[PDB]
RNA sequence: ACGGUCGCAAGACUGAAACUCAAAGGAAUUGACGGGGGCCCGCACAAGCGGUGGAGCAUGUGGUUUAAUUCGAAGCAACGCG
RNA sequence: UGGUUGUCGUCAGCUCGUGUCGUGAGAUGUUGGGUUAAGUCCCGCAACGAGCGCAACCCUUGAUCUUAGUUGCCAGCAUUCAGUUGGGCACUCUAAGGUGACUGCCGGUGACAAACCGGAGGAAGGUGGGGAUGACGUCAAAUCAUCAUGCCCCUUAUGACCUGGGCUACACACGUGCUACAAUGGACAGAACAAAGGGCAGCGAAACCGCGAGGUUAAGCCAAUCCCACAAAUCUGUUCUCAGUUCGGAUCGCAGUCUGCAACUCGACUGCGUGAAGCUGGAAUCGCUAGUAAUCGCGGAUCAGCAUGCCGCGGUGAAUACGUUCC
RNA sequence: GCCGAGGUGGUGGAAUUGGUAGACACGCUACCUUGAGGUGGUAGUUUACGGGUUCAAGUCCCGUCCUCGGUACCA
């Protein structure tokens, strides 16, 4: 069950707090950020990939 | 036992003896002769010129014992005496604790 | 490695002395040189009253008392578990004086350590006292092991 | 056998004794009454240690 | 082992076969290990300060109950972990 | 299996070219002397080199010079309930470019080296404090459940929808954590001080009501302005006086509040009442070398709502390091 | 059937009426130590039975059940 999943997240439920955030590449609930909208894996990647333009390593 | 005095007219055997015992030790009075040993533990226990302060703990439970037998509930049976409440506490209690 | 060194700050308002500030640095619980100061002025003010003299005296007498000259260190060669007397420098000297004080006064047990610390320095004054137990235990640890130095 | 089970006690007696080896189970602390009031002693405390 | 010689005896000497294995072995190399030696280093030890283990609860995991107690981690390097 | 990680381990190692020695496996460099945090660097050497590692460059903090002054700052300039107004870029601050610390300079030791010990300057002294960076490889360690996947299996089902339950069970053990056991304490009142970060169907002032959780109307704010946001330990007074309590809050009854279709299993919070175990913990065992440990609050993700977890932030702020005998 | 003997914790077993689910040595359980076992260290589970006597019972007494052995039918 992933594609069914992921369907049936992007739909419209019954009522709003049915309603939860999920990949939007990665299929997978459990740490999307949502600034990016985007799984955590997923973002480390893409971030190593040169895209998301705002996150590089983090010293201070 | 804070500033603690005592005496007995002119006889004068406590001045200003400053000292503190809490649970859980073993505190060994000595006196060779006449240090008011037995003096002490009445005016620790006791009202009648214990000029000072002697604090002690409300709530404990001090258990006495003298030196002088002039404490007994005479012409008493030790049945009426010890509290032997039903049936063991004769025997489990107190009669085994008696013989044994 | 090496040996390192520390610091500790001079005066204190009242009773200016570096090692009346050493003992504030002392008996801090979490980070409060607030209480212990208070603590700490409170009893020598005590020290001050009850015995008609400066407390620094006092203080410094108890210390006298306290510092031990022989701690024991441990030498285990075999199964024999030998301690071997150690000469005592007198930095390590002041410093378990200090913590035998702040030990063994908040171990006595009365209505502040005002009142403990205070008591506890007017013991180890006229000597007989609970940091002087120690002191007198470490030394009789010294002199039946002074077989080996 | 009141030699024995008091060194065994939980704390907290006060033992008058005349005598110098029932002391030698029950002593931790001493109470020396002497001249001038108490002496409260935690050792044998003679001869003023300097 | 049998036979034989020697021996007071214990045994010595001579000395197989059936059977069984595809190794046994020597010297040397590289490592790893030592309740081997040396030197060094790390809150590793000591020197301290505060804890955990005791109590209550939060949380996670083992067992067990289950209709299901979803799945994945399992000494350090799983167990307020996904 | 790819991809992505733990661990040894930020340990100081791991290799290669060409050469020589050895029948060969191999050796050599890489060992030795000093030195280092370092296979760092020097010197000697059958080796001369090189690479991956180490360091340095990168980010932050420590200071000063220049630019840049609003929403930031208020020194002199008067008005202010108020830095509010006018005024000013001095000062802090912010964020850009710099400068700056390199054993550089002195003395001593040591082969004359490399380096080390003290000294001077300096905001900063010997990789200044920290981060990010994690070599060849080890555990067929972990991930087929983030993903992608070779092979095998199911297929009107091992696929799909829907509601309901469960992942919160509970006799037990066991890791991590929170709160206490109390006078450096408990309660009450007064006074002050933060940093970092978040806010658009969101942050939400102020007023009003409710003991309180909160409620209704709503200003300003896409934010150095406005909000979150009244920091708390602290300091100072009042009060208790060492008890299972004016300690501690488990558990529990009733009545409430918010979020959201909906709080029964199974949410957080409040109010009243009840108040337990616990009076500093056996064998054993763990963290930390300085703004650290201890302690105190604050913030943000996640998220309608759920934090004692995690990730950052400040507040006060120690004790000790003789040494390498032992694990 | 008769006589003699013993019937305790998982085990072997001491206890002259006076405190024992066990007092003594093992097992057993929970923890610790160790990579994991063992050793080691810490804490923990009504006297065959039923009815009395007794202030008190494993014990003293009356009965029942079991097992060892001697003493019999028979092979």
């Amino acid at each position: 069950a992933k594609k069914s999943m992921i369907a049936k997240q992007q739909r419209t439920p019954k009522f709003k707090v049915q309603e939860y955030t999920r990949c939007e590449r990665c299929g997978r609930p459990h740490s999307v950020i949502r600034k990016f909208k985007l799984c955590r894996i997923c973002f480390r990647e893409l971030a190593y990939k040169g895209q998301i333009p705002g996150v590089k390593k983090a010293s201070w | 036992v804070q500033n603690v005095t005592k005496a007995f007219g002119e006889r004068t055997l406590f001045k200003n003896a400053n000292f503190t015992i809490q649970h859980g030790e073993k505190v060994a009075i000595i006196g060779p002769n006449g240090s008011g040993k037995t003096t002490l533990l009445n005016i620790i226990l006791g009202q009648e010129t214990a000029e000072g302060s002697v604090w002690v703990s409300p709530s404990a439970n001090i258990g006495y014992l003298t030196q002088e037998v002039f404490d007994l509930p005479l012409e008493q049976t030790p049945e009426e005496l010890f509290e032997n409440e039903t049936f063991k506490a004769r025997g489990h209690v107190q009669n085994l604790m008696r013989h044994l | 490695k090496g040996p390192v060194a520390k610091r500790d700050v001079l005066p204190d308002p009242i009773y200016n002395s570096k090692l009346v500030s050493r003992l504030i640095n002392k008996m801090m619980i979490d980070g409060k040189k607030g209480k212990s100061q208070t603590i700490l002025y409170k009893s020598f003010d005590i020290i001050k009253e009850r015995t008609g003299n400066d407390a620094m005296e006092v203080f410094e007498q108890a210390l006298k008392n306290i510092m031990p000259v022989l701690e024991v260190k441990a030498r285990r060669v075999g199964g024999a578990n030998y301690q071997v007397p150690v000469e005592v420098r007198p930095e390590r000297r002041t410093t378990l004086g200090l913590r035998w004080l702040v030990n063994y006064a908040r171990l006595r047990g009365e209505k502040t350590m005002e009142e403990r610390l205070a008591n506890e320095i007017l013991d180890a004054a006229n000597n007989t006292g609970a940091a002087v137990k120690k002191r007198e235990d470490t030394h009789k640890m010294a002199e039946a092991n002074k077989a080996f130095a | 056998q009141l030699e024995e089970t008091l060194s065994q006690y939980s704390g907290t007696l006060l033992a008058v004794s005349h005598d110098r080896y029932f002391l030698e189970k029950t002593t931790n602390s001493k109470l020396v009454i002497s001249n001038n009031g108490i002496e409260k002693q935690l050792a044998a405390a003679a001869a003023a240690a300097a």
